RNA sequence: GCCGGCUAAGAUCAAGUGUAGUAUCUGUUCUUAUCAGUUUAAUAUCUGAUUCCUCGAGGA
């Protein structure tokens, strides 16, 4: 039932048909030596952009993901591509690929293949070792005696093809052709080699690409040689508006009536705004004190009745109430246009909700104010609102 | 509940011409500074002291109780270009690093603006590594002379190994003190 | 400092700030291990070598 948290845990997916996200690894799909390799490096939880890309991979569809340096994208690439491969055995053909990996530079694909070897150890898949500005004849012979799969410079690919050394047949060679750092390999230095290399390929086989930064060019570029690709990245899904400015203080549980008090009388926080509460009972004492305090509030919530609440949501949406408390289940679905101010007095426990109070002021394209009260309680709540800061630009 | 040990200081009797630079001099007579916040406190006027001139009292304030007293116990009656004044305690009131191989003058030639660029770019190099009192550089020399005079020795040495063997432009720059 | 100990007794890596100069602050690791050489007043430091048990997993 908590499907819905993985995906607001901020990782922006774009795409039809899309398979939910594992937890672990050990409910992933994976083989043995891909789990024996995931417990011999340290792993115990796994990376919210691998937890998107190994089911994308093992499904079998084309999957591009964006993610931040240091994140586990060689290991994202490797382990389901390595736990398809165990699964679904085929016969190591002469001079073919099961896999294809694409490497910008020639240290990148050393550290390809050594992450691609450890992935695959105590095991005798051994996958490639080749590499640019080195003996083409030891790569042969390296090649020669089989190859799972191919990571290496394009330029010494395209050497490879151009001597019959390396190529993918029509019927069944590879099925998964990786990409890594695809910002530099859809630039205009390594257009003609990745189109030859992309061309010479088999019909029926995966794209994945992976890279720090994509640019809107490299992208469209990219989603040209994938057949229906599902995008990964952060934020999206689940993700706070970035038209409405959001606002993190520090404050006591005491001192937050002190602080939206200040903010009403000082600031011009009182008239048009949307105060979110933790319940019902709060929600009206605060309401009570906002109306003993000589400034018109109303109330919306469930213990009060639905009559009662229609007339406060008039009376707000009208002007007649200045301020309008209300709890966490009007926070998402209500569109009204003149809830231009949104303080949140008392975190939630969800970051969704905190996401629906924020997005409920200042839609359509318009400018809006969230003014949240960050207390000691939530702390497990601070790296859910740092993370939705992070992705909506505040 | 506090009764002696007072850091206030009340000067009485200051002509209206006076102006915040001299009641500076004067406090710094007997004390360093109060500038907690940005500065210290000055004498207060009928609208904030930007109407009036000065409603006959200032005020002043010292690091210590013991500048304070001397100052009241010699400082009182202090005369000013205006006139004597009392002071009470409460009174019911109140370091060239050179940059080479960094550009060539081959491609100023066809860009006029890539030398600004250029300049604009090592003005914002040289500024995170300290506060740049003059940089130059020269488009008429073969090897790309470039000159960052800084107020201080410490950052064109940090500026100078930060600089050495990085990548400007695609050449290699290096970076020597002067 | 408190009544031998509670790891505030030492060395060391990365980054920030700043001075004419000294410096100041944040985040680590600390070999828990052996032998040979360097070296140190002595440490330190550096330079090299070194299958079994338990419930596919962990430890030695």
């Amino acid at each position: 039932v908590n499907v819905f948290r993985l995906e607001m845990e901020g990782i922006t997916v774009k795409g039809k048909g899309c398979p939910k996200p594992i937890k672990s690894w050990v409910q992933c799909g994976i083989s043995m030596k891909i789990l024996n390799s995931l417990k011999k490096h340290g792993y115990e939880k796994p990376t919210p952009i691998q937890t998107q890309a190994i089911p994308a991979i093992m499904s079998g569809r084309d999957l591009i993901g964006i993610a931040k340096t240091g994140s586990g994208k060689t290991i994202a690439f490797l382990l389901p591509m390595f736990r398809h491969i165990m699964d679904q055995r085929s016969l190591e053909e002469g001079e073919g690929p099961i896999a294809v990996i694409m490497t910008p530079t020639r240290e990148l694909a050393l550290q390809i293949t050594k992450e691609c070897k450890k992935f695959s150890k105590t095991l005798g898949l051994r996958v490639v070792c080749v590499y640019g500005g080195t003996g083409i004849s030891e790569q042969i012979a390296e090649l020669k005696r089989g190859a799972e799969i191919i990571v290496c410079t394009p330029g010494r690919m395209i050497d490879m093809l151009a001597a019959n050394s390396g190529r993918v047949t029509n019927l069944r060679r590879v099925t998964y052709v990786v990409l890594d750092e695809a910002d530099r390999m859809f630039d205009m230095g390594f257009e003609p080699q990745v189109m030859r290399i992309v061309d010479n390929v088999r019909p029926d086989r995966q794209t994945v690409m992976f890279s720090a930064t994509f640019p809107r060019a490299m992208e469209a570029l990219a989603r040209r040689i994938l057949s229906k690709p599902i995008e990964v990245q952060v934020g999206g899904r689940s993700v706070v508006c970035s038209d409405v400015e959001q606002q993190v203080i520090v404050i006591e549980e005491e001192k937050k009536f002190l602080k939206l008090l200040e903010l009403l009388g000082h600031y011009q926080e009182s008239g048009s705004v949307i105060i979110f509460v933790d319940k019902q009972e709060h929600a009206d004492g605060l309401l009570k004190d906002l109306m003993r305090a000589s400034y018109p509030c109303m109330s919306l919530h469930g213990g009060i009745d639905q009559y009662d609440r229609d007339s406060i949501i008039n009376d707000f949406k009208n002007g007649t109430c200045k301020l309008l408390v209300a709890t966490s289940v009007a926070a998402r679905g209500l569109d009204v246009k003149h809830l231009i101010l949104v303080v949140n007095y008392s975190c939630p426990n969800h970051y969704e909700d905190y996401v629906h109070r924020a997005g409920r002021t200042g839609r359509a394209g318009n400018k809006g104010y969230a003014y949240t009260f960050i207390t000691e309680d939530q702390a497990r709540y601070a790296g859910d609102i740092i993370k939705a800061l992070e992705l909506s630009g505040t | 509940v506090e009764e002696d040990r007072n850091t206030n200081v009340y000067v009485s009797g200051l002509p209206p011409d006076i102006t915040v630079d001299e009641f500076i001099q004067l406090m710094s007579k007997f004390g360093i500074i109060m500038r907690d916040p940005q500065t210290e406190e000055f004498k207060v006027k009928l609208y904030k002291d930007n109407q009036g001139n000065l409603k006959g009292d200032g005020l002043c304030c010292y690091l210590k109780r013991e500048s304070v007293e001397l100052a009241l116990k010699l400082l009182d009656e202090d005369e000013i270009r205006g006139y004597k004044l009392h002071v009470e305690v409460a009174k019911f009131q109140l370091r060239v690093v050179i940059i080479k191989n960094m550009f060539h003058p081959m491609d100023f030639e066809d860009d006029p603006l890539v030398l600004n660029e250029i300049r604009e770019d090592l003005r914002v190099e040289c500024s995170k590594f300290g506060q740049i009192r003059k940089l130059l550089l020269f488009d008429r020399h073969p090897d790309g002379v470039a000159s960052v005079s800084f107020r201080d020795p410490e950052e064109a040495d940090y500026c100078i190994q930060t600089l050495d063997g990085r990548w400007f432009g695609g050449r290699q720059i290096t970076a020597q003190a002067w």
